[PDB]
């Protein structure tokens, strides 16, 4: 059955982030859950388990006080708070259900994480939460691009001529910046005969800031 | 503790390939070892439990076993499903919890080489009237990824506040890298010109543009 | 119970009495044992005592 | 004692009397039969398996 | 006399101290306690008085 979980967004280091996993269909009094994270550039890492029918809680040998685990039997949800987030914890956290039931330390040989759930990426960085700023750009078929800077947080949606222009649209992946903000570009491939005769519009939307800014790109002579 | 795994193991289709996973004395050798695979951008599933058996809905070509303190997994038939990665899940007593391998990348034994197309974009006059100048130059449609961007002010490689990302796999199995470097607008206007010479396999394409184009 | 036979099995209603058609197949399929084959595709001399 | 020096085994799960106490109970008839199968087939050679 | 131990029991000529799988077996074994079973596999809580 489905084991959907609720993610979060970027936040300052050292505070507390709450992640929740919801269960349905099966009886949530017979199956343990396990909490494993997945960061880019590395593999899976295991943290600990709880039980839905008891107050059992177990921790990894490296996370003894950084994580405390919470049970909500009436709501049929399970919660984790992470205390004092480091820098190298930008990962995808997975709510995993294993068949059977174990509380003892020596019981864990026969458990395998059977029914996984979709994870969500939570992040650690440092920047202010405000809308994107669009930077004009001149061309070097003639190629021209649209630059958007200091948007916080991810993601943004790019459209050209308010969706009327779709051919040749190619966005770019977000770069890392030392100042804590993020940057992105959108370069289109248009013919050079219509560089100035037919002029396009660059648009971008950022739903966490609920702002929309439009421009009018023009090549320089 | 952790287990040693090959970073990459590959095999041509039509036959089988083997993936090894060693362990310590009290990691595999007293405890069972399980095999997990995960699709890119999805959730992992279960393939081998109790070192021999398989759950329902898994084809019979996936087989693995262990003899001593190490285990091996062999897969036969690599068309579209064995390009995913595999993990060697087990249990030990030192960490008192489940421990996982580093990660094995499985590929198959082919795309033509794409020449890089770098386009150095000078800042527009709309940036100059707002007192800003971000020098940008992007490389797209190149394979394999071996690009290296050098910020040259026509007489010397100068690097300051470099923001370089990694190439990403698009829908055409290609790459599109990017690199930004913001400058003070008077510093950009003091330059006679600018160039982004990227070295992709040795086919360096010179792209020098004027500030006034 | 061991069993030895060589007659062609028919998987449908087509009577095959010496031929092997689209639904008539040979019931004795042989292996292939190459060193190219992996760990799980090699012959093991399975002996059982009763 | 001339049983365990015939190369390292792959599967020796037993479904009855222990293999080390076989000297302490004396039998009247033991059957021996053998064949070769692929490595993907050793698992289902078992009491009650498909 | 109770006995708590997880050391590997060997059933062959080769000695086992941390290796299992071919002739050495982990001594504990877990009940598959399910309510699907009948009357002969239910978990009975047994308390004794001496
Ligand atoms: C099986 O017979 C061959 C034939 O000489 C011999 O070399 C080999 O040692 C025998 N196997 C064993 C386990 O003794």
């Amino acid at each position: 059955v489905q084991l959907v979980q609720s993610g979060a967004e970027v936040k300052k280091p050292g505070a507390s982030v709450k992640v929740s996993c919801k269960a349905s269909g099966y009886i949530f009094s017979d199956y343990n859950i396990h909490w494993v994270r997945q960061a880019p550039g590395q593999g899976l890492e295991w943290m600990g388990w709880i039980s839905p029918d008891s107050d059992d809680t177990n921790y990894a040998q490296s996370f003894q006080g950084r994580v405390t685990m919470t049970r909500d039997t009436s709501i049929t949800t399970v919660y984790m708070e992470l205390s004092s987030l480091r820098s190298d914890d930008t990962a995808v956290y997975f709510c995993a259900r294993s068949v059977g039931y174990c509380s003892l330390n020596s019981c864990q040989r026969w458990m395998w994480f059977d029914t996984w759930g979709q994870g969500a990426l939570v992040t650690v960085s440092s920047a202010s939460t405000k809308g994107p700023s669009v930077f004009p750009l001149a061309p070097s078929t003639a190629a021209l691009g649209c630059l958007v800077k200091d948007y916080f947080p991810e993601p943004v949606t790019v459209s050209w001529n308010s969706g009327a222009l779709t051919s040749g649209v190619h966005t770019f992946p977000a770069v890392l910046q030392s100042s804590g903000l993020y940057s992105l570009s959108s370069v289109v491939t248009v013919p050079s005969s219509s560089l100035g005769t037919q002029t396009y519009i660059c648009n971008v939307n950022h739903k966490p800031s609920n702002t929309k800014v439009d421009k009018k790109v023009e090549p320089k002579s | 503790p952790v287990l040693t795994q090959p970073p990459s193991a590959s095999g041509p289709p039509g036959q089988s390939v083997s993936i090894s996973c060693s362990g310590s004395r009290s990691n595999i050798g007293t405890n069972f070892v399980y095999w997990y695979q995960q699709l890119p951008g999805a959730a992992p599933k279960l393939l081998i439990y109790k070192n021999d058996q398989r759950p329902s809905g898994v084809p019979e070509r996936f087989f693995g076993s262990k003899s001593g303190t190490s285990a091996s997994l062999a897969i036969s038939g690599l068309r579209s499903e064995d390009e995913v990665d595999y993990y060697c899940a087990a249990w030990d007593d030192s960490l008192s919890g489940h421990v996982f391998g580093a990660g094995t990348k499985v590929t198959v034994l082919g795309q033509p080489k794409a020449a890089p197309s770098v386009t150095l974009f000078p800042p527009s006059s709309e940036e100059l009237q707002a007192n800003k100048a971000t020098l940008v130059c992007l490389i797209s449609d190149f394979y394999p990824g071996a690009v290296t961007v050098a910020w040259k002010a026509d007489s010397s490689p100068v690097k300051a506040g470099v923001e370089t990302t990694t190439p990403s796999k698009q829908s055409n199995n290609k790459y599109a890298a990017s690199s930004y470097l913001s400058l003070t607008p008077e510093q950009w206007k003091s330059h006679r010109s600018y160039s982004c010479q990227v070295t992709h396999e040795g086919s360096t394409v010179e792209k020098t543009v004027a500030p006034t184009e | 119970e061991r069993d030895i036979s060589t007659e062609i099995y028919q998987a449908g209603n087509k009577p095959c009495n010496g031929v092997a058609g689209v639904n008539c197949y040979f019931p004795l399929q042989s292996y292939g044992f190459r060193p190219t084959y992996g760990v799980g595709h090699q012959p093991y001399r399975v002996v059982v005592l009763s | 004692s001339v049983l365990y020096n015939f190369a390292p085994f792959f599967a020796f799960k037993c479904y009855g009397v222990s293999p080390t106490k076989l000297n302490d109970l004396c039998f009247t008839n033991v059957y021996a039969d053998s064949f070769v199968i692929r490595g993907n087939e050793v698992s289902q050679i078992a009491p009650g398996q498909t």
